[PDB]
RNA sequence: UACAAGUAGUCAGAGCCCGUUAACGGGUGAUGGCGUGCCUUUUGUAGAAUGAACCGGCGAGUUACGAUCUCGUGCAAGGUU
RNA sequence: AGUCUUGGAGGUAUGCCAAUGACUUAUCCUUGGGAGUCAGACUGCGAGUGAUAAGAUCCGUAGUCGAAAGGGAAACAGCCCAGACCGCCAGCUAAGGUCCCAAAG
RNA sequence: AACAGUGGUAGGAGAGCGUUCUAAGGGCUGUGAAGCCAGACCGGAAGGACUGGUGGAGCGCUUAGAAGUGAGAAUGCCGGU
């Protein structure tokens, strides 16, 4: 568990939905990293913005 | 409160009680501030006036012609004249609730009581209306700065004296008000005027 | 209360808003009325 | 009461005209054009305080490239080797000084060469 | 002469010369010490991995000041956007003492 | 300063001349990089949209009476002339 | 509010509803005061539309400019990357690039 | 103290700087006031000092109060060039 989600790209130019998703993830600045427990909900919201974030497992 | 009684000669070992409802009130600084602003207004005359763009001499024709025609030589942007808003004659006076006035005067009196700036005199009588005698009496009581004297019913020998002394003002019991109490450092009042002020308020 | 230490009650007096006196005050050119409306 | 006002206007315009000292012709004389030039100068100064940091790094890279090619390397290979050896903490600016003032810094190029094998 | 890193920046120092650092706290008269010495050039040269192990440069504090004022002014044409601001960046004047131990 | 192409400044920078409210000082600047005035208006301006020869002075959200809202003070089921 | 659960119904070859659990998030309702705004522009997706590929034609739908500077596309409102509190002669990258102009094979 | 944040037109909200006058307290100034000229000083901004020259008689500080309250644009008005 304990995934680290890192915003790799900017949210400028992306439609609102992915912006709301990444904001819900807790990411505000670019190259910001966050720690979340491994679930299926967090995984799903990851795949909806998968091309704007890199994810690694602890 | 109790304040030492004093005589014209400057010395007394007596004492007098002041009614606490008038000379013991906890002062209300905000009420005193509004009292000062109201009374210090309503002294101003307001006789000021400025000429409009229509009250300036001339201006009817449209200045231009040829061999177009636009405006008036009296528009506000011309050197000639025409002031846009300017002052206009009006009054500045207003009123306070009566209870507020009573509270303000009581607060100022009590405040002056606290700072020991009050001297209660048995009586102030002058056989002769000489400015010199008032100066001697004032020095006897150690009053070196602006002072306010309150009498019972406006005796004339005291009014005539001290009229020329540059920092002294004499009023009767029903003439006291916030400005001349706050302004003058010290307060001389006769025992009869104390009774009259207490019984009025 | 001495005549050289007058203090208003806190909150009783507000400074008037003067409109049309520079762009740094927020009420400059169009004077708060915006464009034609 | 009436308020005239001349002193504040004179002082405020004189400050700008004094800031415009040294400009060409009318641009140090007349208030209207001096004000415009002073504003333009403020913008330029901000932009160029950023571009200065941009430019000195470019100069440093050029000098490092020259001094490295004097040893048989290129800038890219030398930087990769230096980073691969942990000695890379050393900057570009400090490297460039140790290129115009002590070419015996070749020691660093030797270390990078050794690590690149 | 060594190469120090103090203000998220590196400097080259030789004994006796006066340098200007970022605030660097401390107080006038105190003796500061630097730990991260990245290179000790001179006769014997000690290129060090990350930092030359066992290398310290002492120094003395002279004054804490602020530089000449910069007036930052920016504006946008046609949009009535102005902004003016002052800036004096604090520094620290320091004299290099013994550049080893 | 007489081989040089420019919204005229800004950042880097020798040389020369000075010496200050002593301060990482002042004046001028050979060369290098970057850089399409201000205002109004418009979806959009560097424009062949508009205005200003230059400098100085003067030049625009007030007052009265009603309505309503917030804050302050006094008194309070009463408050006020 | 996002997402996964929970279930079910709705298709003939992706959706809809409730749902109460979570795990993340800090928003959203009422009342009152004050407003500005009512010719927007361009680009990309669709495939609603000549449902086809369209162009059309609007329809949606997203983005940017307007109100956004910085790097790239020689120059370039709307394209690509990316959102400037202020200093530094510090480091790592994005788009885009590494013969010279011009930083790097 | 630990986090988080700080582009911005219309627009909403907040905190301030200056000017003339009035009131109170405190003061300056012919051993030189206001005004004018110069300077390499101080503050985050509006701004504020200190020295020198000219000037030759008035001015400012603290707290309040009141406004004919701050100019770069109106093919503005008047003067000078």
């Amino acid at each position: 568990a304990k995934l680290e989600i890192t915003l790799k790209r900017s949210v400028i130019g992306r439609p609102e939905d992915q912006r709301v998703t990444v904001r819900t993830l807790g990411l505000k600045k670019t190259n910001q990293t966050v720690v979340h427990e491994d679930n299926a909900a967090i995984r799903g919201m990851i795949n909806k913005v998968s091309h704007l974030v890199s994810v690694k497992e602890q | 409160p109790k304040v030492a009684l004093y005589n014209q000669n400057g010395s007394t070992a007596g004492d007098i009680e002041l009614n606490a409802s008038v000379f013991g009130i906890e002062p209300n600084e905000s009420v005193v501030f509004d009292a000062i602003l109201m009374q210090r207004a309503s002294l101003r005359q307001g006789t000021h006036k400025v000429k409009n763009r229509s009250e300036v001499r001339g201006g009817g024709r449209k200045p231009w012609r040829q061999k177009a025609r636009q405006g008036s030589i009296r528009s506000p942007q011309w050197r000639g004249g025409g002031v846009v808003f300017g002052p206009t004659p009006r009054s500045y006076s207003y009123k306070l609730p009566k209870k507020v006035r009573r509270l303000a005067i009581k607060s100022v009196l009590s405040s002056k009581v606290i700072d020991n700036n009050i001297i209660v005199l048995e009586d102030l009588t002058l056989d002769t209306a000489k400015t010199k005698e008032m100066a001697a009496i004032l020095k006897g009581l150690s009053v070196e700065k602006k002072a306010l004297i309150v009498t019972a019913d406006a005796n004339e020998a005291v009014a005539l004296s001290a009229r020329n002394i540059p920092g002294v003002t004499v009023v009767e019991a029903n003439g006291i008000n916030v400005l001349d109490v706050v302004n003058h450092e010290k307060l001389l009042i006769t025992k009869a005027a104390v009774e009259k002020v207490e019984e009025v308020l | 209360m001495k005549l050289h230490e007058l203090k208003p009650s806190e909150g009783s007096r507000k400074t008037r808003n003067r409109v049309g006196r520079g762009i740094g005050s927020g009420n400059g050119k169009t004077a708060g009325k915006g464009h034609k409306g | 009461p009436r308020v005239k006002g001349g002193t504040v206007t004179r002082k405020r315009r004189k400050k700008v005209l004094k800031l415009a000292k040294g400009y060409f012709g009318s641009k140090h004389t007349l208030y209207k054009v001096a004000n415009q030039q002073v504003m333009k100068s403020g913008n330029y100064a901000f932009r160029d305080r950023r571009q200065k940091k941009r430019d000195f790094r470019k100069l440093w890279i050029t000098r490092i490239n020259a001094a490295a090619r004097m040893n048989g390397l290129s800038y890219s290979r030398l930087m990769h080797g230096l980073k691969l050896s942990g000695i890379e903490v050393n900057r570009k600016m400090l490297a460039d000084l140790a290129v115009n003032d002590l070419t015996a810094f070749n020691q660093l190029a030797d270390a990078a060469k050794a690590q690149l094998n | 002469y060594a190469i120090i890193k103090t203000g998220g920046k590196q400097i080259k120092v030789e004994e006796g010369q006066t340098v200007y650092i970022e605030k660097l706290a401390a107080e006038a008269g105190e003796t500061v010490t630097f730990e991260d010495v990245l290179f000790v050039g001179g006769d014997n040269v000690k290129v060090g991995n990350p930092t030359v192990e066992g290398a310290t440069v002492t120094a003395k504090v002279e004054k804490q000041g602020r530089a000449k004022k910069i007036t930052v002014f920016r504006y946008k044409p046609k949009k009535n956007v102005h902004k003016k601001q002052g800036h004096r960046q604090p520094y620290t004047k320091v004299t290099i003492e013994k550049i080893n131990a």
